[PDB]
RNA sequence: GUACGUGAAAUUGCUGAAAGGGAAGCAUUGGAAAUCAGUCUUAUAGGUCAGCAUCAGUUUUCGGGGGCGGAAAAAGAAUAAGGGAAGGUGGCUGUUUAUAGCCCUUGUUGUAAUACGUCCACUGGGGACUGAGGACUGCGGCUUGCCAAGGAUGCUGACAUAAUGGU
RNA sequence: UCUAGUGGGCCAUUUUUGGUAAGCAGAACUGGCGAUGCGGGAUGAACCGAACGUGAGGUUAAGGUGCCGGAAUGUACGCUCAUCAGACACCAGAAAAGGUGUUAGUUCGAACUAGCCCUGAAAAUGGAUGGCGCUUAAGCGUACUACCCAUACCUCACCGUCUGGGUUAAGAAGCUCAGACGAGUAGGCAGGCGUGGAGGUUUGUGACGAAGCCUUGGGCGUGAGCCUGGGUCGAACAGCCUCUAGUG
RNA sequence: GCCUCGUUAGUACUAUGGUUGGAGACAACAUGGGAAUCCGGGGUGCUGUAGGC
């Protein structure tokens, strides 16, 4: 009972693949008061950005 | 049978180094770091606090998270057949930051100030390393460099 | 199939050593290829440089000058065995020094079961001097008067008619 | 309607001064190089001649009982089958990749007779994911036009010379399918060219090889 | 022998409808040509989708529609809407606007509606000669991952997915892996 | 013909054919014997098997001419010098070209030749297997027609047979 | 995304643990066998070479060329004489020390050091370099050409799969061009073959012989299978599209 | 004592290869990487900010 021979040929069958990147992460496992802190200086930029279109 | 305790097996690897134990260098709490570095994890055993798995000295990650007194790192394992992520949550006295990343922004700068003067010339700038290309051909002068006549010498018992 | 090679080389430049010595070697390989490795054999067991760090400046085919002259050549070996040391000097009449090594390559193998990489050979030089031979074979054919029976005479087209004469 | 045939007649005749000019490369090269060994020899001095910067890599082990690191570098030249050829530059990042798999394959310098029968007799091209011989050179055309390589005395030299498209050359150009050498190998195949086998790095007789397997 | 990867990688594509529908084939006939036969990359994914199976061919609605013609910022609203699929209607939508719209079906109530407001309901054969290369077409989609299988699509501890229950309630999948007072919650 | 519709295989007897030296059966290839069909017979064109020619593709095996390279092969020859000793020739065991010669060095013929390496989009033969495709398209060469140029045709004979092929 | 099978493994290289040892037990990396034929090792699951569609030609690997056995009773230089020599890796097993054996070497006649041979060496049916035999080998060491042949490689023909490019002038579910590839147990999937019954269809077959049966006859298909001539027989039976199942 | 440079040293060791040698132990070779002590030469802090003499 137990062996390794055989394992590391099965794992690279369908290759070691990496996962998927993505660009935005979640802001989960970050600090909760950095976390809300980018909350309001978000809604404020999409703000800022809906008044200056509309304005323009 | 094995043991497996989190610090099993690290007698040699958590160990200070020789003539470097004791106090540990305060430069390592005045260097910031920003998500998105490049950091080389290596336990410092002296702190025992933040202290990342034995799997984990060694690798190097890239920083997603910056806390009061630790530094979050996004390593990839291997796990079976994938790669996972572990954000593992270590202390600055067991991070520094990596040079091969800072050579890399060095060498930016370098290619992007060789693309300015190069567009200023007018002229096509090579900024790709190239491979160690094959020897170049050469001239070697014998003067006063006569070839010396080698041969092998016979066995002889010295012990 | 052996060919004499001079085979001159160095190692490269470096700061430490702008002008490199220049060292030389006579010695004797089926081809380049084998020439250049024997060559970098000897040098990296002997003056620290490698075929990696090192380079070859000079490649030469040397031919037997006089090769229409019957001379007696002496050749000292650093023979390997089971023990590995043993030091053997050896004379072979010949009329060409790549002739005279490929003797000794077979007459090594055949008496003392000896490899090309077991052999490697110290020096080979030409005796001159007929008081200098110490071999009695090779002075038997120094005799003035040499003269002897054919040996070995031997003489498809299976089933003959007559009984060979194999004679004189 | 005879518009074309005349553009392709001055066309044929720039391929035919271009190839030209090639030969006379060719040649003033090598008499440059005789000259130079001439002179360092009479002069008492050595010249080195340049180190080769193109390679011809046969694979000449099977496809059976072979370790990953190796297997997975000669699918990098895809050298995928016993008697297979390609060209191939050499560089740091080459010669320590053909290190690794010495014993599978053989190489050497392949001289301009070499280069020149492989592209007439083997010659095949990559069109459209597609072994397609080099019959005539429209194929090329449409191949490596973009790269200022319109024929196969182009695309020969282009090869022989390692310019600045040889990695678009070589990649195009199919792995030479050789047949297997007349008269044999040696005596025992897998060892090293040193030792007298036939593995690993032979210099030029890379050129008796591959004029037996032609 | 040869060092392949994979042997006979045959790719994960549609050559031709599973149905059976005789309509289906000759609309499928025509799109062959045309995207054979043109330059349209709309035709070739008009000809993909006629392949497509009915659960990649969810239904729009009108309304959908609507919202996707009538944006701020995008200009298309006078261009024709195309739907492989049905059409389906919305009938939270008290007032429907005039709307071109192509699909293959539209429900009973959606097609009426769209004619008495005043727009126009074609078939795909229709805009193959009033638009053949699809120009001033909004190619649009339903929610694919609508269905109910993506509810559970992917389950798994920590995955907020719907379990395969067979009754909703209290006495049913909720105690142990599902709460911290029972053991552990996953 | 009631031991009754049809009447299979196992197994059995007789007849005919062939085989069989301590298993048999089986596969490949052909001989022998037996047996048989297609095909043609006809409407310039066509049946079966052959022989040569000119080509094409693949390959094998002998030969010639030439260029280039190396210590611009090494040697050697002929012809001029110097020097040398012998395993000592003539002369008397001993000596230095004589009534034999050899070796070393240098010049001339010589820019010698040959061998080896290498290349020719230089060339002369011999043998074998293959003939896929089926109006025209193309890329070439020649001089509009031709051509060895995007896969065999041409000229003949024998038999028209159990010949080839099948069992 | 859904699901099968598996959840007894074994051998070799190198590293290694427990063990007096083991064709022993237990691990680590890689490759094989299981699941895999083929050429060579006389023979053998994993050794060496090489991985497999049907064929023609050419050329090779490992291994070989006295005969069995296709291919030099080849070339060059040596060693060996064995009263039961030697003969090719894995491998079918042997040692210290010796020799008035012999061939060489090293150092001061002597001591040695090395190869081959012999002694040490010692079993039970008759018997195994595979056999015959082989001795200036057909033994051993080394070099050198010529030659032999795998389903491997190369050119070609054909079959199938997959892949890409064409096709409104072509049962478009058709036609057409091109390239690559072909091992397979457990397992998966696709397309077909054959059996009983049902709806539709075929101006369908049949007592002038249906079905069934036998056949040293003929044809088709890669195959499952189908068609047909001759004989026997006596009342029913089939092709195509679909339905179904107590369907091989 | 410590820190560097050389000697040790292409030595020890090691990755890959052979129908290599050897009864084994182990060794040589082919393609690559390549130390350590001993020993010898040199060296006995440099530097940032703010100031004072």
């Amino acid at each position: 009972n137990h062996t390794n021979h055989n394992q590391n040929k099965k794992a690279h069958r369908n290759g070691i693949k990496r996962p998927q990147k993505h660009r935005y992460d979640s802001l989960k496992y970050r600090d909760a008061k950095f976390r809300r802190n980018q909350k309001f200086a978000n809604r404020g930029t999409v703000e800022a950005i809906r008044q200056a279109k509309a304005s323009a | 049978p094995h043991s497996y305790g989190i610090r099993a097996r690290t007698r040699y690897t958590f160990q200070r180094g020789f003539r470097e134990h004791g106090q540990i260098r305060l430069s390592t709490y005045l260097k910031t770091y920003k998500v998105g570095d490049i950091v080389d994890i290596k336990v410092n055993g002296a702190v025992q606090k933040g202290m990342p798995h034995k799997y984990y000295h060694g690798k190097t990650g890239v920083v997603y998270n910056v806390t009061q007194s630790s530094v979050g790192v996004l390593i990839y394992k291997v796990v079976g057949n994938r790669y996972m992520e572990k954000r593992v949550n270590v202390r600055i006295e067991h991070v520094k930051h990596s040079k091969c990343r800072q050579d890399f922004l060095d060498r930016v700068k370098a290619n992007e100030a060789k693309r300015k003067e190069a567009k200023a010339q007018g002229k096509t700038v090579q900024l790709r390393r190239q491979p160690a290309p094959p020897a170049k051909a050469h001239f070697v002068s014998t003067e006063n460099n006569e070839p010396v006549t080698l041969h092998p010498v016979a066995y002889d018992t010295t012990i | 199939a052996l060919k004499e090679y001079q085979v001159v080389g160095r190692k490269v430049p470096t700061e430490h050593e702008p002008v490199p010595k220049l060292f030389r070697m006579r010695l004797f390989a089926p081809n380049e290829s084998v020439a250049k490795s024997r060559y970098w054999y000897f040098l990296k067991m002997i003056n620290k440089v490698k075929k990696a760090t090192g380079e070859i400046v000079a490649i030469n085919e040397i031919s037997e000058p006089k090769p229409l002259k019957a001379k007696v050549f002496g050749i000292w070996i650093r023979y390997d065995s089971r023990s590995g040391t043993h030091n053997m000097y050896k004379e072979f009449r010949d009329t060409t020094r790549v002739g005279a090594v490929e003797a000794m390559y077979a007459d090594m193998a055949a008496r003392h079961r000896a490899r090309f990489r077991s052999i490697r050979i110290l020096k080979v030089v030409e005796v001159e001097k007929k008081e200098d031979v110490r071999r009695n074979y090779v002075k038997q054919l120094l005799n003035p008067h040499l003269k002897f029976p054919l040996p070995h005479r031997r003489t498809k087209k299976v089933f003959a008619p007559h009984r060979p004469s194999t004679f004189y | 309607a005879a518009e074309k045939k005349s553009a392709r007649q001055k066309k044929r005749e720039l391929i035919a001064k271009r190839a030209e000019a090639y030969e006379a490369e060719y040649r003033a090269a090598e008499r440059e190089q005789i000259e130079l060994a001439r002179k360092a020899r009479a002069e008492g001095n050595y010249f080195v001649p340049h180190e080769p910067k193109l390679i011809f890599v046969v694979r000449i082990r099977g496809i059976n009982n072979i370790p990953p690191k190796a297997r997975k570098i000669m699918q990098l030249l895809r050298l995928l089958q016993i008697n297979n050829g390609i060209f191939v530059k050499f560089n740091k990042a080459i010669k320590e990749m053909l290190q690794v798999v010495e014993p599978y394959v053989t190489y050497g310098i392949p001289n301009h007779k070499t280069v020149r029968e492989l592209i007439y007799k083997r010659g095949f091209g990559k069109v459209n994911k597609q072994r397609i011989p080099l019959s005539d050179n429209a194929i090329i055309e449409a191949a490596l036009g973009k790269y200022s390589i319109l024929s196969v005395e182009d695309l020969i030299h282009e090869i022989y010379t390692v310019g600045p498209n040889f990695k678009q050359a070589a990649n195009f150009l199919w792995p030479f399918k050789l047949s297997s050498p007349l008269g044999g190998w040696r005596e025992r195949k897998f060892k090293h060219f040193i030792e007298g086998g036939d593995a690993g790095k032979r210099d030029e007789h890379i050129n008796g090889l591959v004029q037996k397997m032609l | 022998g040869i060092d392949i990867e994979r042997h006979h990688v045959k790719k994960s594509q549609r050559s031709k409808p599973a149905s059976e529908n005789v309509y289906l084939k000759l609309l499928v006939k025509l799109y062959r040509f045309l995207a054979r036969r043109t330059d349209s990359r709309f035709n070739k994914a008009i000809l993909k989708r006629l392949f497509q199976s009915k659960t990649n061919r969810p239904p729009i609605s009108i309304s959908k529609i609507a919202a996707l013609t009538s944006r701020k910022s995008a200009s298309s609203q006078n261009k024709t809407t195309v739907v492989v699929g049905t059409v389906t209607d919305d009938e939270r939508m008290l007032t429907v606007p005039k709307l071109s719209i192509a699909a293959l079906r539209f429900t009973k109530s959606a097609r009426a509606r769209i004619l008495k407001a005043g727009g126009e309901v074609l078939t795909l054969d229709q805009l193959a000669l009033r638009a053949p290369t699809g120009s001033n077409t909004v190619l649009v989609r339903g929610k694919k991952h609508a269905r109910e299988a993506y509810r559970h699509f992917g389950f798994g501890p920590h995955k907020h997915k719907a379990p395969y229950v067979r009754s909703e309630g209290r006495k049913f999948e909720r105690a142990r892996g599902r709460r911290k007072s029972r053991a552990f919650k996953v």
